[PDB]
């Protein structure tokens, strides 16, 4: 989805694409909200992989079962 | 039909 | 690019006119029949910024 | 990042300053020069979160976007005169402009008071633009006289009575702030100071005239130095703005 | 894992003030501006125990309403107000907003605008004589002599509407402009009537009144904040990558 | 896995636009210059399911027409145009180009150039004759006077072609002349006349119109964005180390 | 690309070069030295 954040307005008056009121539409991105969320991201992301391969090694041993 | 891997085929192409 | 600067020197310019015209007036007091100058000075063109 | 963007519109905006008042200070030695004046206005402001329902504080967030120049404005006071004994030198003593007539016929209006006659007669400014109402100075003149109220009288020999020649109209706007700077000393009618009303001089508001003066320039001089400090320094203070919200993003990337 | 979501926040509301403080840099030289102050509020999260979390938000609790410069140019127009005073102007959108800019221009039909909107008399927008100079009195009086005509024939010909309001009882708009607040408009009613001891100073402009030492501290504040929030971000994120290889065997 | 690419492309189109403003930079004593804007273009990339991944170009959306400052020098041929005008030359393949650099020089044989460019007047390229004096009027007019011969048998020669065109109606050719859009070509025709409101100034030469403080600005943003788009990568770069060397 | 929005297209530069430095024929001042071996031209001419 498209974030609600309302969008950032800078006035270059002879950019083809100001409006009437010569302000042109910039994105709402917030860097700092980014870089925290690509790295939460990656710290989600490994622990899902270590988890996976806990589970996996788990049923590995689980085939061995009675020998 | 494949094409070039990596860099060239990952950035936008002209139009035509 | 500067701007500011290359206005000045127009500025400078005018003045090293004006006053190379009075060196040359008062120079010349003794000449028999002299007629003094005088250097008019008048603006550039003026740029105009779009007022949407 | 807003705080890049903005701090870049605030030094752009000190450098139109500093563009105008270089634009003034060149301009000491023009004769009849209406000094110009810089002013801004702050962007639209944007409103993230309301101001809360209410002792304390309100709650909100309405950062700006930052600054724009609305319309550099010239004033029309008048300037002092300078007196150059050439005859051909009127100075316009009052709200008011000679109308001359451009190369592409279209009427331009201008205040220096500086004329010569052509080699066919005919006032025409320093530039050769011709200076309406056409004025046709004889070859016989001895003299020539530009009155209080614009009439040219020429004084010939064997004649005890002055002939004249013609009289000299001045334009008067009803808004003088709004006429368009073509540049080459020149004002036209913009949309504002439109309805450009002919007058002869010393009626319907025309200023007289003064034969052998020329109106000097505006501008004050120590304005402009204070301004240029001013000018300075807050552009010194938006440096240091940029330099600060690089240093953070510096920070922030090498994370 | 989301104490990075404290720390970041810092990071993030420290560039918004920031953003605030710059535009205050940006309008040194705007006539009749009026400083946006910021200020951060600690907003805590209550939940299930040991309340332990508190992320902070970067608001901006109105302006500053002390007085700007005080050049003099020689104009009849330019006026400055006293203390606590405002000059009224029509807003963009029909309504009425709340100056401190006396830059007042004349339009070629004499109607006086000011920044474009309408500058407002007791009798609604001030309209004046075409091409007639104009001398605004100490009180709002102003008076057209058309040029040429003797100065006996000075007439006045309006009153500009200068109003009292203080810095707690006005909102600063979105197109520049003040207008009341829901609490002085409860009680003020929606249209602010005339003040008679407002005091108009003719002949003077009034500038910005934005502070430099106050923005340089605030800015060296904010970028020695920000690279404290940087240091716990990294202290964290170098904390779970242990805790996720704790998940092998 | 994809993101890395996101990032490449990021860091790459970043390098472009600082590539941009440093030739925009060397060019700050360039007489008669239009700066070259850079812009990022945003391309989201159409798949089916979640559009997760935009991508960035980057491009120069034409140039910048505010004119520079005049210096002014007292020779009579360095002409200077009014805002938003152009000057006529013959382009080096036989075609039609605008400038704004007001340096005309004369040859041996006494035609006019511009870089080596002969410029175009009203009958074709203007030449002078050969070895005289040449004044520039304030509309175009070009007045030749032999040397060593009285002031009163000057005369005019031609008159300059001096257009009017903005930035919207005018694209940057790669030998550094501007020319007509295909969409202005279709409107205004193939060759614009004459504009007889344009006044140009004798004795002034227009120098460039790069600001040093949008150019700076930009390379501290360029910079940044930089750093962020390599931590992205080197971010992306572990991730999929551990995923593969363990998943197995 | 064939075209509301901004005229798409990454169009690069190369740098700067100077081509020819000019020099400007403009008559200078005389100084008066008494020797009378000395000649200044008024005009454009050169001695051969």
């Amino acid at each position: 989805i498209e974030s609600q954040a309302p969008e950032k307005l800078v006035y270059e008056p002879g950019n083809p694409l100001a409006d009437a009121n010569g302000y042109v539409k910039m994105p709402n991105v917030d860097v700092v909200g980014e870089m925290v969320n690509t790295m939460s991201a990656s710290r989600s992301y490994q622990a899902n992989i270590e988890v996976l391969n806990t589970v996996k090694s788990m049923m590995l041993k689980t085939l061995t079962l009675g020998q | 039909p494949g094409g070039v891997p990596g860099a060239l085929s990952n950035q936008p192409a002209p139009p035509n | 690019m500067i701007s500011s600067l290359w206005i000045a020197k127009t500025g400078l310019d005018a003045q090293q006119t004006n006053m190379d015209v009075i060196a040359n007036n008062l120079a010349n007091v003794s000449t028999n029949g002299f007629k003094r100058q005088r250097a008019v000075f008048e603006d550039l063109l003026y740029q105009t910024i779009r007022q949407p | 990042i807003s705080s890049l963007w903005i701090a870049k519109t605030g030094l752009d905006a000190q450098q139109t300053n500093m563009d105008v008042i270089a634009n003034n200070l060149a301009n000491v030695s023009t004769n009849g020069f209406k000094r110009q004046r810089a002013v801004f206005e702050d962007l639209l402001y944007q409103t993230i979160r309301q101001p809360g329902a209410q002792t304390t504080l309100p709650s909100g967030l309405q950062i700006g976007t930052g600054v724009r120049p609305v319309a550099t404005e010239r004033l029309h006071s008048q300037g002092n005169l300078s007196q150059t004994n050439n005859s051909k030198d009127v100075a316009i003593k009052g709200q008011g402009f000679f109308q001359v007539m451009l190369p592409d016929g279209t009427s331009a209006y201008t205040r220096d008071g500086s004329f010569q006659v052509d080699q066919n007669g005919q006032l025409v400014t320093a530039g050769g633009f011709q200076v309406q109402p056409a004025i046709t100075i004889p070859a016989n003149a001895l003299s020539i006289t530009i009155g209080r109220d614009g009439v040219v009288s020429v004084t010939q020999q064997g004649q005890a009575a002055p002939v004249q020649v013609g009289q000299l109209n001045l334009t008067t706007f009803m808004n003088d702030t709004g006429l368009e700077s073509i540049g080459e000393n020149l004002y036209i009618e913009t949309q504002s100071s439109g309805a450009p009303n002919e007058s002869t001089p010393g009626l319907n508001g025309a200023g007289l005239l003064y034969q052998g003066y020329v109106e000097t320039s505006n501008v004050n001089v120590a304005e402009e130095l204070v301004n240029m400090i001013q000018v300075q320094r807050a552009y010194e203070i938006n440096s240091k703005a940029v330099s600060t919200t690089d240093q953070m993003l510096q920070k922030l990337t090498q994370l | 894992d989301h104490a990075i979501y404290t720390a970041m926040g810092a990071a993030s509301q420290t560039l918004n003030q920031q953003a605030v403080t710059a535009s205050n840099l940006a309008n040194a030289s705007t006539p009749g501006f009026r400083a946006q102050l910021n200020a951060l509020r600690a907003v805590p999260v209550d939940g299930l125990s040991l309340a332990t979390r508190t992320l902070v938000t970067a608001s901006t609790p109105g302006a500053d309403m002390t007085p700007g410069q005080l050049d003099y140019t020689s104009r009849p127009l330019d006026v400055a107000l006293q203390q606590d005073g405002w000059l009224v102007v029509q807003a963009a959108d029909g309504a009425e907003g709340y100056t401190r800019n006396g830059n007042i221009q004349v339009g070629p039909t004499g109607q006086l605008t000011i920044q474009g909107h309408p500058v407002i008399g007791e009798g609604g927008p001030i309209t004046v004589p075409e091409g007639s100079e104009i001398t605004i009195a100490a009180d709002g009086t102003i008076s057209a002599l058309n040029p040429g005509d003797p100065p006996n024939t000075v007439a006045p010909v309006g009153r500009l509407k200068l109003v009292k309001a203080e810095g707690n009882e006005v909102q600063r708009s979105d197109d520049g402009l003040f207008r009341l607040t829901a609490e002085a408009q409860a009680e003020r009613g929606a249209v602010l009537a005339a003040d008679p001891s407002i005091r108009i100073m003719s002949g003077v402009l009034e500038g910005s009144n934005v502070k430099p030492v106050e923005a340089m501290t605030d800015m060296i504040a904010n970028a020695r904040r920000f690279e404290m929030q940087m240091k716990v971000i990294t202290s964290v994120d170098e904390n779970e990558g242990r805790a996720n290889q704790l998940l092998s065997m």
